RNA sequence: GAUACAGGGUGACAACCCCGUACUGAAGACCAGUACGCUGUGCGGUAGUGCCAGAGUAGCGGGGGUUGGAUAUCCCUCGCG
RNA sequence: CGCACGGAGGCGAAGAACCACAGAUUUCCGAAUGAGAAUCUCUAACAAUUGCUUCGCGCAAUGAGGAACCCCGAGAACUGAAACAUCUCAGUAUCGGGAGGAACAGAAAACGCAACGUGAUGUCGUUAGUAACCGCGAGUGAACGCGAUACAGCCCAAAC
């Protein structure tokens, strides 16, 4: 809740899920903090989901700056296991990635560009 | 010298309980006697029918019941 | 690349600068309000807690602790001690805020042996301190070969013993060479001039 | 003053502590009690 | 596992209730109650018991003082015993 | 007599009256779930690469205490870092 | 058929007594734990605090004892200084917490006989009443090394 300077619509975020959904039935993602700090970081990283109920909020921080000085789209989800049932997972994820998304690059090229006019 | 080990284990679940109460009553018939200080005392079995319900009770854990 | 755990580390560094520091005035306000030992799911400081020994794993229980701040809760004499023995407001303990910390968080937990602590902060009046805490006869422990250890007999109690890391600190036994005669191998063996 | 069950259990033993060491012990022995308690110059529990 | 019955308590006024008032005195277990004493001499000597009256004895036991019925007699029970 | 002359007992000073004592042999515990052996694993080297290596910490200042620690002991405390 | 040589009676060749090992029984109070209580009473009990959890006290943990030893805390005064205050007595006494058959320590951000040297830790001898401290007074007092005892060396955090 400090780390967002915006709140993404719901009906931004049913778009983003569907787009995670796909992307691991398709090409690859990351699912996990860690790995998804190291995407940013290795560039490989195409748009970088941030789930909004992490506590602490360390743990997530540096990803709204990070992403903008390695310019890196990312977006918020809500809840933490809604983010983690996307990436295809029993559990949670903090932070989620999309490393080369197939058959929604159609849709993450507008959502990419949907968080920029939301500013 | 009336009830030994093996006569015990010769018996069975429902003889043992029998022969329990059988000796308990003996007790409480040699007991009274004692309560009013009477002679025909006989001092050995007072102490072996402690002994042998004592051994009965033993056997009793022993065998399952 | 960095692991994203050092971006925790690297926060932590300046507890008061950007967002952390807007973070620590909001979450005091919670701290102030809650208990003296509050078993908490999730640290506070991920690198810190991992670096300790801390795992994701069934009965590595962790608990946030808040001791009173300052010095001794020294009182006056009552009966004939001289000049030099008459300090009440001047002295201080022997034992850091980090032990008595640790032993408040173990008493808590009276089957739950420390594994170590950190701090998480401070204000005018009290110091925090987050300790992890190992559960010794569980299954989930008793098989894991980076925390076995714990679970012998000869560790039990081991906050109270000042078998800690944050007790042997305190106790003098860092350096291994210089000024540390009188502390090594304890300081009740030395006399008690550690 | 009213004594209880336990009270009374107690200083009935205390009467038969009371009591003199058997004609036969000095006979067995070939030739004293010395827990003897008078109920004026002596003082029990409770 | 305790037993209820001891031994008869047979003194000069055991025999004043047992002769004049139809009871039989017996020196029983002090866990035990009028009901549990009454039901025990029943059990042991095939009589019919109508009143129970205890009292805690100065030897730490518990004297019973059981009172029959008409139809069983007190001086006849203490025969075979 | 003696690989047994340590000791005690026994109606008085006993190697040969009695228990024992030497020699020989047996069991348990402890050493020790150790040593030894075995099973699996895999030790090591060359060049390239600023990928990684624990913070209120290292260190500084005020106050206390302690130490043989003298400027050069270890510790607590407040501030700073 | 105890101490303990009575009287009476009993048990023992169905091998008793006695002993070694294993087991049965083992009242109530007692950490004392369903609740209360001067060892008793009252209408189903891990009371309390935790962990795991089928979230049910389901499976577990702590509690208290032990001659001393051990470890972490708290910490006197008499006394000495020919008084006394810093100092001494002394981290002694006593107190609070906790572990085990031993405890603690421990594989160098070391030592610094400065070296082309030693190579985890205790302990014993020595170094030495030395260095050091101190109304420089009374007194306080190591260490590196050396010789010995015993030897043992590893595991994470992160990177990937
Ligand atoms: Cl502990
Ligand atoms: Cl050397
Ligand atoms: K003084
Ligand atoms: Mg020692
Ligand atoms: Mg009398
Ligand atoms: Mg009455
Ligand atoms: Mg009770
Ligand atoms: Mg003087
Ligand atoms: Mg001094
Ligand atoms: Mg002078
Ligand atoms: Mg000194
Ligand atoms: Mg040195
Ligand atoms: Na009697
Ligand atoms: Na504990
Ligand atoms: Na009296
Ligand atoms: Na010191
Ligand atoms: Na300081
Ligand atoms: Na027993
Ligand atoms: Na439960
Ligand atoms: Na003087
Ligand atoms: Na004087
Ligand atoms: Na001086
Ligand atoms: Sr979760
Ligand atoms: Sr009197
Ligand atoms: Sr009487
Ligand atoms: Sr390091
Ligand atoms: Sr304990
Ligand atoms: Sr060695």
């Amino acid at each position: 809740p400090v780390y967002v300077d915006f709140d993404v619509p719901a009906d931004l975020e049913d778009d983003a899920l569907e787009a995670l959904e796909v992307a691991r039935d398709t090409g690859a993602v990351k699912k996990g903090t860690n790995e998804t700090t190291k995407s940013i970081e290795r560039g490989s990283a195409e748009l970088v989901f941030v789930a909004e109920d992490v506590q602490p909020e360390e743990i997530v921080m540096h990803i709204p700056e990070l992403a903008d000085e390695k310019g890196v789209p990312f977006i918020f989800v809500e809840q933490q296991d809604d983010l983690g049932h996307a990436a295809g997972l029993e559990v949670g994820s903090a932070a989620a990635a999309v490393t080369d998304a197939g058959e929604a690059d159609a849709d993450v090229e507008d959502i990419a560009d949907k968080v920029e006019e939301l500013r | 010298t009336v009830l030994h080990v093996q006569e015990i284990r010769d018996m069975t679940p429902a003889e043992r309980e029998a022969e329990l109460d059988d000796l308990k009553t003996e007790l409480l018939n040699a007991r009274a006697v004692q309560a009013a200080g009477g002679a025909p005392e006989n001092p050995g079995r007072i102490k072996e029918l402690r002994k042998a319900i004592a051994r009965i009770k033993t056997i009793q854990g022993e065998e399952g019941d | 690349a960095r692991s994203a755990y050092s971006y925790i580390r690297d926060a932590w560094k300046n507890p008061g600068d950007g967002q952390l520091a807007e973070l620590q005035w909001q979450r005091q306000q919670e701290w102030r309000n809650e208990g003296a030992v509050e078993r908490i799911e999730r640290p506070t400081r991920l690198d810190k807690a991992r670096s300790q020994g801390y795992k994701a794993k069934q009965g590595v229980i962790v608990a946030r602790v808040s001791v009173r701040k300052g010095s001794a809760r020294k009182r006056r004499h009552k009966a004939g001690r001289r000049s030099k023995r008459q300090g009440v407001t001047r002295i201080t303990r022997r034992k850091d805020i980090q032990r008595v910390a640790e032993e408040r968080a173990s008493r808590t937990f009276p089957n739950l042996r420390v594994l170590n602590s950190y701090s998480v902060g401070q204000d005018g009046r009290q110091k925090w301190h987050e300790v992890i805490l190992i559960d010794p006869n569980h299954p989930a422990i008793q098989n894991d070969d980076d925390l076995s250890w714990i679970c012998a007999d000869d560790q039990a109690d081991r906050v109270f013993r000042g078998l800690t890391g944050a007790g042997r600190r305190n106790r003098g036994l860092s350096g291994k060479g210089k000024g540390s005669e009188k502390t090594r191998p304890s300081l009740r063996s030395n006399g008690g001039k550690g | 003053g009213k004594k209880s069950k336990a009270t009374k259990k107690r200083l009935a033993k205390l009467d038969n502590q009371n009591s003199r060491v058997p004609a036969w012990v000095m006979l067995k022995t070939d030739r004293r009690n010395h827990k003897r308690r008078h109920w004026r110059r002596n003082d029990t529990d409770e | 596992s305790w037993d209820v019955i001891k031994h008869p308590h047979v003194t000069e006024k055991a025999m004043n209730d047992m002769d004049f008032q139809n009871k039989l005195q017996f020196a029983v277990d002090d866990r035990a109650s009028k009901g549990e004493v009454a039901d025990a001499v029943e059990e042991q000597y095939d009589v019919t018991v109508e009143q129970v009256n205890t009292q805690n004895t100065m030897d730490g036991e518990k004297k019973a003082v059981v009172r029959l019925s008409e139809d069983d007699d007190a001086q006849e029970v203490a025969s075979r015993i």
